């Protein structure tokens, strides 16, 4: 997981995380998907782009961005504070 | 009370309808026990085609 290692390792990325906020991820399922979307972002460094999408019966961004951004330190907060607080209702519609 | 202009149906009720009703019913009971709750008003598609095929044992009932 370290930075030397991470970057030595692959090409640098345009990551997408598309969690999934519908009714059947609500219970334990969400925990386990906001501590991982966590420790996902936490494998990404500067030279990467980055954003959050959810979707459920409708897709629509989890944070203010709204398009890829840098993933700096400053980001990457942003995007961990925002995923703290998704909630799980509604449908699921994959097309979408 | 009622004159026999009503009873149409009379004379059906007393053949083998209560084996068709028997066995009707037992399918809107498995069709019970194969639907599948969902959290937070979740749905597949499954339990989409149990909601309509409920219309079809709400009308011979
Ligand atoms: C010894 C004791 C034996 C216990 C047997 C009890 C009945 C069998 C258990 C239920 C079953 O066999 O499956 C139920 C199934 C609908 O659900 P299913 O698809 O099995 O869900 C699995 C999801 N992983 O398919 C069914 O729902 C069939 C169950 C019959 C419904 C009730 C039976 C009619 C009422 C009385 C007459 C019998």
């Amino acid at each position: 997981r370290r930075p030397w290692y991470i970057q030595g390792a692959a090409s640098p990325k345009d990551m997408l995380i598309l969690v999934d906020v519908s009714g059947s991820v609500s219970g334990l399922t969400l925990k386990l998907i906001r501590t991982s979307v966590s420790e996902m972002l936490e494998t990404l460094s500067d030279d990467d782009f980055v954003n959050v999408a959810s979707f459920n019966s409708n897709a629509q961004d989890v944070s203010c961005f709204q398009h890829l951004v840098q993933a700096n330190v400053r980001n990457k907060k942003v995007l961990k504070d925002a995923v703290n607080n998704i909630t799980a209702k509604g449908i699921t519609d994959y097309k979408k | 009370q009622n004159p026999l202009r009503k009873a149409c149906i009379s004379i059906v009720e007393w053949k083998p309808f209560e084996t068709i009703i028997l066995l009707t019913i037992f399918a809107n009971c498995v069709a019970l026990a194969v639907y599948l709750p969902m959290p937070e008003d979740d749905n597949n598609s499954l339990n989409l085609g149990l909601e309509k095929l409920e219309y079809f044992f709400l009308t011979v009932f």
